[PDB]
This record gives structure tokens, sequence and C-alpha cells, in this order.
């Protein structure tokens, strides 16, 4: 009762959740300095991180 | 602050802004990194940049903007721009584009496009609605050019002959046959005098290989 089981579902979820959020903090460095209309969100975020 | 400006220049007058700049000897290396580098400086401390030139595309997908007072030529002055631009208003090779650009950052060392001013010395909203090349249709000479000044100095009658000998009009094809050491490099210059000033309205380009 006090003790959860955890399986592959959450645990690849918090991995990703972690890959997410190491894009998005560099994604948001970036998008500091772009401006209106000169970029598409698909060079935005790297694909190797994740 | 445009580049065309410091391009016409000579580089006389570009040693003497480096040094009112106040900085490292640049008059030691090329113009072309001279006007890099008074560019970098200026532009560390100075408004939006604006330059000029024509567009190359590279199989990168990103474009240059060269200068033709360079001939062309790959080097610091180039200005990056990128496929972006390529898709949304659909660059192409050889466009005559101005606009603005900005140092470049960390690490790049190539002068960034913020926004086009002028395509082709046009609006990008006409710049979509254009017709192809090739997809023309093509015709015969429909209207001649005038080449006969009316002032009939030393060289100008060379025009006149061409005058009555064989008559040029736009879209005609010209081919000089001629052997080496017979005065053809004037002739070309008289008939491109002849031809700006009678028609300031067309643009003139030459071209001299080797
Ligand atoms: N329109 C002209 N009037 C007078 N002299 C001319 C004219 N065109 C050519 N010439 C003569 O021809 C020579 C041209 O030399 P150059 O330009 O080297 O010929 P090319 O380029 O065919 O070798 C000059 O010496 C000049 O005296
Ligand atoms: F060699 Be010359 F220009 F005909
Ligand atoms: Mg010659």
């Amino acid at each position: 009762g006090n003790r959860r089981i955890r399986s592959v579902g959450e645990m690849a979820e918090n991995q990703f959740r972690v890959g997410l959020v190491r894009v998005e903090r560099a994604v948001k460095e970036r998008l500091s300095l772009g401006d209106l209309d000169t970029l598409m969100p698909q060079d935005m975020i790297n694909a190797k991180p994740i | 602050m445009n580049l065309t400006e410091l391009k016409n220049t000579p580089v006389s007058e570009l040693i003497t802004l480096g040094e009112n700049m106040g900085l490292e000897n640049l008059a030691r290396m090329r113009k072309q990194d001279i006007i890099f580098a008074i560019l970098k400086q200026h532009a560390k401390s100075g408004e939006d940049i604006f330059g000029d030139g024509v567009l190359e595309i590279l199989q990168d997908g990103f474009g240059f903007l060269r200068s033709a007072d360079s001939s062309y030529l790959a080097g610091p002055d180039d200005i990056y721009v990128s496929p972006s631009q390529i898709r949304r208003f659909n660059l192409r090779t050889g466009d005559t584009i101005s606009g603005k650009i900005r140092p470049p950052k960390e690490g790049e060392r190539y002068f960034a496009l913020l926004k086009v001013n002028e395509v082709n010395f046009d609006k990008p909203e006409n710049a979509r609605n254009k017709i192809l090349f090739e997809n023309l249709t093509p015709l015969h000479a429909n209207s001649r050019l005038r080449m006969e000044r009316g002032n009939g100095s030393t060289e100008d009658l060379t025009a006149r002959v061409l005058d009555l000998a064989s008559p040029i009009g736009r879209g005609q094809r010209g081919l000089i046959v001629a052997p080496p050491k017979a005065g053809k490099t004037m002739l070309l210059q008289n008939i491109a005098q002849s031809i700006a000033y009678n028609h300031p309205d067309c643009v003139l380009m030459v071209l001299l290989i080797d």
C-alpha cells in the first residue's frame, strides 16, 4: 500500500520529459533573440537531444 | 549604414575612417576585410546596417548576397541568407536584393539579412506574381536602338556606321567576328557610351573574361 510499482510507460515518459525540458530550455534560449516571420517551428528544436 | 556607400569609397578613405575609429591598423589587409572590420565596428556602435547585392543559391540551401564591385566574389563582404527566405519570398539565383543586415553573432563571420527592402528594385509582394524566363514567348526585334547621338565627333561616326551596317534592337543577338588587333575594345566602349547616353532607362551591363 505504500510501495508503488512503475513500468516501462511512466519511466519512458519521465525520460522523454527530461529530454523535452532540455530541448525546451534550448529552444527558449534560442527564441529569446528570434524575430517574427523569420523561422518555422522545425529547426527551432533539435532532434538529437531527444 | 549602407554597404554601397563604403563600396564606392576608395581604399584611402576606408583607411582614414578606420584610423578615425581608433582600431588596429586596417590599411594592412584586404579591402574586403577592411570593409568587413569597419562594418563590424560601426555596427557594434551604430544603427541598423543596410546592404545590397545579387544573390546566389548554394547547394546547402542557403544563399550568398555578393557585390558587383568585387565581381560577385566570395569573401567577408558577403551577406548570408537563410533558406527560410528562399521559402517565404522564394528567392532565386540572380535576384537583386537590398535590405537590412546585422553583425554575425558568436562564431559566425557572415553578416545576416534582416528584412528584404527591395527585390530587383521592386516589391516582394510583386516579386511573387512574376513570369518565368523560358516560359516567356520570345519574339523578333520590335524596337530599334538609336546609336546615333547627332554630334559627329571623332569617334561617334563609328557608331553611325553601325546604324547603317547592322541595326540593333531590343532582343537581338549580336556577334562580332574580328581577329586580334582590330579595334573592337573601344568599339564596344563607344557603343556602350552611345546606348547609355541615348537610353538611360535600360540597365546596361558589360562582361570581360580573361
Ligand atoms: N574610332 C577611332 N578613332 C581613331 N583611332 C582609332 C579608333 N578606333 C581604333 N583606333 C586606333 O586603333 C588602336 C586601338 O588599339 P587597341 O584598342 O589595342 O585595339 P585592339 O583592342 O583591337 O587590340 C589605337 O591606336 C587607335 O589609334
Ligand atoms: F588583341 Be586586341 F584587343 F585585338
Ligand atoms: Mg582589345
